[PDB]
């Protein structure tokens, strides 16, 4: 009935589905104030409410619908500047276990801010693209410790991303099931 | 870099008979058949580096 | 001295920035490379000219002064990307310059990066040559260490710790080593000038670059065109390496598996070995048996039971090269060998030696004969061991050894000799003007079933999967034949060797149908087919 | 050159110009400008191919001319070995008497590239060639009540080749 | 930018050897004109093996020299045209492209990209999908299909000089008092020329050497291609033109000619095309049509 | 300079030749005439054309090839058997 690869696990288009959920920032380019929007699943007063250069806020599938078009203006997100992201790093490398406390969707929007949004960055992107990766490569060595500590009990994770999780579902979980089932067969 | 000037119709010969000290460092005209031959070498030119083919 | 560590901090840069789209191609590659233990990189040309032209020019310009420098700006990178000991990388490249020909290389060329072809025809065993090296002073008995990299150095003297003229000596218990290959590398043949013979290179290559290649393969190699201290004033030239260029699936099997069923494949496999030739049924369906083969068995008292199969022909030219084409292993020869070790083998003169012929060679495959009765006189005799034992055995001028013979023969010739096949048969001939037309034009036209290549690996297939055994039904029915043919023979010979022939070609029926058993339709057909006569 | 092709029989002027120092034997000569031309060679990749050189054979009573022809062949032609096919590459092959060396010959007749290993090492090289042969039947003279082959001392492939 | 047969790909001996212009300067159908070009790069300080190399990878110097060294030589062979200015466009890391280029490589996937009236069917449906196969091409992401576009613009100037070499050599132009007549009846491969597109190229190769061949007479040309599948001539009515260096237009009048004849003959013929300039007839027609082509006033 | 070629409107005659000599050759039990010999015939006539200059090969150049070849062939022969070849051949060496 469900697709093989749809047993365990969430595909990335799903993820990308999930976080598009979120609410995001933006200056609209033309006054809705005075048809109105009528939605169903979210609110409908700040899209039926719009003035022209004031700040709103709204769920990120539609600020990339406007985008998409000359409406709309998307504001980036505190955290994506070169100045947070270098104290992240310096943290990343000052704690040599700790993962830093980056949002649960960094990567996810990075990624899909880059493509649909250049144009609407104060920092240089071709400094934001460096620093993005080189929070991924240290959080990778991070990642290659710790699969050394895979045990029939349990395992504690702090701060790792969403798509990072998923990336490892299918092998952290199997390797776990198997030494538990190797353990528990020697109690019985 | 540099040009080689090569004479041609020299106008007399010897075979490998006829040659005699009197000849050294003299400019000769010979004829024969070419019996064996070497593989081409690199050679240095002065005694920052230069070669020139041999053979 | 500044200038040392500007180019390395201009190609530390490099590896950290190159982006086409949105990967750091060389980021990424350089970190998939370690998690397989491979510590090396695959720069390529074009990219370091588009990023910044001048560093390829002084790559150009100096190339064994500036390889070592990006060499270590790699192992920088390599520890940020991966550590919170690694050797030193390998630069590898990739170019797409101008080509040039192996003969036109000259005094020109000393000291260039040079891109070019050819084939190799020799390989060296493997060398040992050192990196990082410990050193012990003989007097004072301090110790110190050097690190060699191999471009184009000898121990040092000036003595540390008087301390002595020459006091310095290796410890190889604390120093570390690589390996070294050598190779030649032989012009292209289609470019040799007409009359002399091809032109010849040496070449060197260390690390992952060693034991890529094998004698008799066409190539492209990129490096450094040097020269070595081996007339006045003279060297010889060499290359030194930088980079190089040169069982089944389900749905074939499945292919395999509906040719298996098919009520009449047996008809259809003869009607695919030679097309051309008119008539000769028997003969086409004795070449499937041949091909196909019986069952190989071995008993708890240690004999052996053959498994190959044997026939003789007595037009005939062309099935032999056909076999020779749909074989999966196959050898072709004419009676009187390739050698004086004739068909068999034989010794030779100064020591003695031993070489096998064309029965040695064919071991694990098929052979044919293309005129047997040109057989030698050693042949003659040592084919009765060949064919009976699988073997060849020599006893002479003090060799005394044993060779492996393990193969099918086919046979064709124009006495007792024929005892040793399995079938014989005589070919036949019909003589239609169309045919000898349809031949005729074809061959005009290049002047002006089942395929080949999927028979060959369907044979392969059908010997891999499959060696099936007699029903009881099939040993009442063989040994009640037997008998019966013992008994009319004596009241008006054949023999248990003949009765061990026909179970290899019923056993060589059933493996067509890949059915497990042997039955009472293949003990038919066997039996219809022994009537060689 | 197309003054005197467009005359008429200049097929037969150059057989009559062929060995002029050689009375008779109109057919030899025939046979060896038709070599010293030959004709093209073609290739098709599916599964045959087709020399251009032509080989030739003279069974020679002693005395009937043989040696001279071979020689005055040798300063005809352009480039030409005399009896090594390495050197007789797109030339003709000169051969005016006679088991390695039939063996080397079978090879040849076989192939147009030859093909060696030794020691480990491989390598090939070119013969593409057009083969003349001369030989002395059997002894003192020619027997011709018997077919050729009681006449030579050659394989049976060779007569075909 | 330079009018040279795309220069920053192959090599600049390339660049030269296959330019349309400079085969009408020098005559590079002939040995007494290539002699012309390899004595020019031995003037110019050039080494002829550098010239053939591979332009990317061609030595830095030479490649900032190059502008100076056109100001001091061309005009001793009367080439000093080849100098103008163009558009040139780069993106991130991988190199640059001018205009000029660009069309040539989208010319060519146009031309090679991958009883009668199906047959005709077919071929005139395997020219709609290279449409597609150029469309795609328009987008920075696919530069891998731009490349291929390129590879096959240089084997198609190769295949069309290999030609005009042979239409020259051996005179097969008819220099009839009216126009230029020119017809191929066999031909290496003459399918490349059953395209429009291609016998439109091959007219300008010769239009270009007819134009600077003698200082007289500016005349119409015929161009016509045989098929062996059709029995049909494809046949194109080429204007002539004035030198680059050098005033009203001229019209090209083949048109109503064609139409007219068209109008007026028994022959088995086709008009179709876009431009009316190209006309299709069958193989024992073409005497009677061209003769009452020249018979007209028309012309 | 010259790199003759066949025409192909004389070629069933000459598949019908090779087809009639083989018949004859097994009629009279003779060793049978073969593909190497219509190979050596097309060459031959390749090498006729080339001699006067001509890129085509033509019906007298594959007369003159057939010609060298049978005779060829008929030379090595047996003496009885050479007797039947050139009574029945004498449309092939002597006519055409
Ligand atoms: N027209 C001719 N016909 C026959 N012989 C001739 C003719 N003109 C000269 N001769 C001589 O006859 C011989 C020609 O045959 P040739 O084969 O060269 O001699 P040969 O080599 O000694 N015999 P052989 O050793 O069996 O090849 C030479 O001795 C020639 O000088
Ligand atoms: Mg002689
Ligand atoms: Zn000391």
């Amino acid at each position: 009935s469900l697709p093989a690869h749809l047993q365990q696990t969430f595909s990335p288009e799903e993820i990308q589905f999930i976080v598009e959920n979120e609410p995001i920032k933006i200056f609209p380019r033309i006054t809705t104030r005075q048809t109105r929007w009528q939605l169903i699943t979210t609110d409908d007063k700040a899209l039926n409410n719009m003035v022209a250069m004031r700040s709103t806020e709204v769920v990120l599938w539609i600020a990339l619908l406007l985008k998409q078009q000359s409406k709309c203006s998307i504001v980036a997100p505190q955290w994506l500047t070169t100045k947070e992201l270098d104290r992240k790093i310096q943290y990343e490398k000052t704690h040599p276990d700790r993962f830093s406390e980056l949002p649960w969707n960094w990567l996810v929007l990075a990624r899909i801010l880059f493509n649909k949004a250049k144009d609407d960055f104060h920092d240089p992107i071709h400094e934001l693209r460096g620093k993005i990766q080189d929070l991924r490569e240290i959080r990778q060595i991070k990642v290659l410790k710790g699969l050394k500590y895979l045990n029939e009990s349990h395992l504690q994770l702090d701060n790792l991303s969403l798509l990072e999780i998923n990336e490892l579902r299918p092998f952290i979980t199997e390797i776990m099931d198997k030494l538990r089932e190797i353990h528990t067969a020697s109690l019985t | 870099s540099e040009i080689h000037v090569r004479i041609s119709d020299f106008p007399t010969i010897y075979s490998l008979r006829e040659l005699r000290e009197s000849n050294l460092s003299s400019l000769v005209r010979v004829t024969g058949v070419v019996t064996r031959r070497t593989g081409v070498f690199p050679q240095l030119k002065y005694v920052k580096t230069v070669y020139r083919n041999y053979q | 001295d500044d200038d040392n560590t500007e180019i390395i901090k201009s190609f530390k840069n490099f590896i950290l920035e190159f982006r086409l789209d949105s990967q750091f191609i060389y980021r990424d590659q350089l970190r998939n490379n370690i998690l397989v233990k491979n510590y090396s990189l695959t720069v390529n040309m074009e990219h370091l000219i588009g990023y910044n032209e001048d560093i390829y020019k002084k790559l150009s310009d100096e190339p064994s002064d500036i390889i070592p420098l990006f060499e270590t700006a790699i192992t920088q990178v390599a520890k940020r990307i991966s550590i919170l000991s690694l050797p030193t990388f390998q630069l590898i490249l990739n170019s797409n310059a101008n080509q040039i020909p192996l003969r036109d290389l000259d005094s020109e060329h000393v000291s260039k990066i040079v891109r070019l072809s050819g084939i190799i025809i020799s390989t060296s065993v493997l060398s040992s040559r050192a990196t990082y090296l410990s050193i012990m002073c003989r007097n004072c008995r301090h110790t110190t260490s050097i690190t060699i990299n191999n471009f184009n150095v000898s121990l040092p003297r000036s003595c540390l710790s008087n301390c002595g003229p020459d006091p310095y000596i290796i410890i190889h218990e604390s120093s570390k080593f690589i390996d070294q290959q050598f190779l030649k590398l032989q012009e292209i043949p289609e470019l040799v000038p007409v009359g002399e013979m091809p032109r010849n290179l040496t070449m060197t290559c260390d690390r992952y670059l060693t034991n890529k290649v094998i004698p008799g393969t066409r190539v492209t190699i990129v490096g450094i065109y040097s020269i070595y201290n081996s007339g006045v004033a003279i060297r010889t030239p060499y290359i030194k390496i930088l980079g190089i260029q040169s069982m089944f699936t389900e749905e074939e099997e499945e292919e395999f598996l509906q040719l298996s069923r098919n009520p009449k494949l047996y008809e259809i496999l003869t009607n695919s070995i030679a097309p051309s030739i008119f008539g000769n049924e028997d003969i086409k369906k004795a070449i499937v048996c041949l091909l196909m083969g019986g069952s190989k068995k071995i008993l708890p008292d240690g004999m052996r039971l053959r498994g190959d199969i044997n026939v003789l022909l007595l037009a005939k030219s062309q099935l032999l090269k056909f076999v020779e084409k749909v074989s999966p292993i196959a050898v072709y020869t004419s009676g009187k060998g390739s050698s004086a070790a004739g068909l068999t083998a034989s010794v030779q003169r100064r020591e003695f030696y031993l070489e096998g012929g064309a029965m040695v060679l064919a071991d694990g495959g098929v052979v044919c004969i293309d005129e047997f009765d040109k057989m030698r006189d050693e042949d003659r005799v040592a084919i009765h061991e060949a064919m009976e034992q699988q073997t060849i055995s020599i006893a002479k001028a003090g060799i005394t050894t044993v060779l492996n013979s393990r193969t099918s023969v086919l046979a064709a010739a124009n006495t007792t000799i024929l005892s040793r096949f399995d079938m014989i048969f005589i070919v036949k001939d019909d003589h239609n003007e169309e045919r000898d037309i349809s031949i005729a034009n074809h061959v005009i036209n290049i002047h002006t079933e089942i395929s080949i290549e999927k028979m060959k690996r369907y044979i392969t297939y059908c010997r891999l999967k499959c060696a099936p055994r007699l029903s009881p039904q099939a040993a009442e029915k063989l040994s009640s034949n037997f008998v019966t043919i013992r008994k009319q023979l004596l009241i008006n010979p054949i023999t248990i060797r003949q009765l061990e022939a026909i179970i290899r070609i019923t056993e060589s029926l059933a493996k067509l149908e890949l059915s497990p058993i042997a039955q009472e339709r293949h003990v038919d057909e066997a039996i219809r087919l022994f009537q060689a006569s | 050159f197309r003054k005197i092709s467009r005359d008429r029989g200049i097929i037969d002027k150059i057989i009559s110009s062929m060995a002029p120092s050689i009375y008779g034997h109109r057919d030899i000569k025939t046979a060896v400008a038709c070599s010293l031309f030959g004709g093209v060679p073609k290739n098709v990749n599916g599964k045959h191919s087709i020399r251009g050189d032509i080989n030739v054979l003279l069974l020679g009573d002693p005395g009937t001319a043989k040696s001279q022809i071979l020689k005055y062949v040798e300063k005809t032609a352009h480039r030409a070995v005399f009896a090594a096919l390495v050197l007789a590459d797109k030339g003709v092959c000169l051969i005016d008497e006679f088991d390695q060396d039939r063996t080397s010959i079978h090879e040849a007749m076989e192939q147009q590239s030859i093909s060696i290993s030794k020691a480990g090492i491989v390598t090939t090289l070119q013969a593409r060639c057009s083969i003349i042969a001369a030989a002395n039947p059997n002894g003192g003279r020619y027997n011709s009540t018997l077919p050729l082959a009681q006449n030579v001392s050659l394989t049976e492939p060779i007569l075909s080749r | 930018d330079y009018y040279l047969f795309l220069l920053r790909h192959s090599s600049l001996y390339d660049s030269f050897y296959y330019s349309n212009y400079v085969n009408a300067k020098l005559s590079l159908w002939n040995e007494n004109g290539k002699k012309r070009l390899h004595k020019m790069f031995a003037r110019m300080g050039i080494p002829l093996s550098t010239a053939q190399e591979t332009w990317l990878y061609m030595d830095h110097s030479i490649k900032r020299e190059l502008g100076i060294i056109f100001d001091k030589n061309l005009d001793r062979y009367g080439l000093q045209d080849i100098i103008r200015d163009g558009f040139v466009r780069t993106l991130g890391y991988r190199g640059s492209i001018s205009a000029s280029e660009f069309v040539e490589a989208l010319t060519a996937l146009l031309e090679v990209g991958n009883n009668s009236a199906q047959k005709l069917t077919n071929l005139r449906k395997r020219w709609v999908s290279n449409f597609w196969l150029s469309w795609d091409a328009l987008d920075d992401r696919k530069v891998e299909l731009l490349n291929r576009g390129i590879q096959l613009a240089q084997d198609l100037q190769r295949a069309i000089f290999n030609t005009g070499v042979a239409i020259l050599e051996k005179k097969l132009i008819k220099h009839l008092r009216i126009y230029r007549l020119c017809v191929l009846q066999d031909g290496p491969d003459l399918d490349l020329y059953r395209n429009p597109l291609t016998l439109l190229r091959l007219g300008n190769w010769l239009i270009e050497c007819c134009a600077e061949s003698e200082d007289k007479q500016l005349l119409p040309m015929v161009l016509a291609s045989i098929d062996e599948n059709t029995d049909t001539y494809l046949v194109a009515g080429l204007t002539p033109r004035y030198p680059r260096g050098l005033k009203k237009p001229i019209l090209n009048n083949f048109s109503m000619a064609f139409q007219q004849i068209t109008a007026e003959t028994d022959a088995k013929v086709r008009i179709d095309n876009f431009e009316s300039s190209i006309i299709e007839i069958r193989r024992e027609d073409l005497s009677p049509f061209l003769e009452k082509l020249t018979l007209s006033g028309l012309l | 300079k010259i790199y003759p070629k066949l025409h192909q409107m004389d070629m069933d005659k000459v598949s019908r030749v090779y087809a009639d000599l083989r018949r004859e050759s097994i009629s009279t039990g003779s060793f049978p005439i073969t593909v190497r010999h219509l190979e050596s015939i097309l060459r031959i006539a390749e090498s006729f054309a080339k001699m006067r200059l001509s890129e085509f090969v033509s019906s007298y150049d594959l007369d003159r090839a057939i010609k060298v070849v049978v005779d060829s062939f008929v030379d090595a022969q047996k003496v009885s058997v050479r007797r039947q070849l050139r009574r029945s051949f004498a449309i092939y060496t002597l006519g055409h």
